[PDB]
């Protein structure tokens, strides 16, 4: 299987090829949602993307 | 790495900042000959500086 790190690279994956770089993360307090969040954060400043 | 000897601009206007505030100085050189931009590694397709 695939962790939520893993699917997370795939959906910006997503949003990079069809040059969908504007986007809002919306989370709920279901288990897991700090770690999204923070692994979001962590591909977003660490990338040359924009 | 040897030990050369520096002086000029900068090591006087950095002698004059010791004597005013008070502390002591361990010059070294910086290894390469960059002064330091934010460059990609090619480990983990990040940023990085140097
Ligand atoms: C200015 O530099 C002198 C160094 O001569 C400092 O004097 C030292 O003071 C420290 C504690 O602050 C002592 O441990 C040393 O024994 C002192 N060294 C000697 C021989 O004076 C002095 O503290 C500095 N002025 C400041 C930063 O207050
Ligand atoms: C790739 O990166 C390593 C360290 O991450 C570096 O030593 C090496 O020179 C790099 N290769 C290049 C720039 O071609």
């Amino acid at each position: 299987g695939a962790s939520i790190q893993q699917q997370a690279t795939v959906m910006l994956k997503i949003m990079q090829d069809y040059d969908w770089h504007v986007f809002s993360l919306v989370t709920t307090i279901f288990p897991g949602y700090r770690d999204f969040i923070s692994f979001i954060k962590t591909t977003v400043d660490n990338s040359f993307v924009g | 790495t040897v030990p050369q000897c520096c002086y000029g601009f900068c090591i006087d206007l950095l002698i004059k900042l010791a004597r005013t505030m008070n502390f002591t100085y361990e010059v070294h050189l910086v290894a390469d000959g960059k002064f330091g931009t934010q460059e990609r590694v090619n480990n983990s397709n990040k940023k990085e500086w140097n």
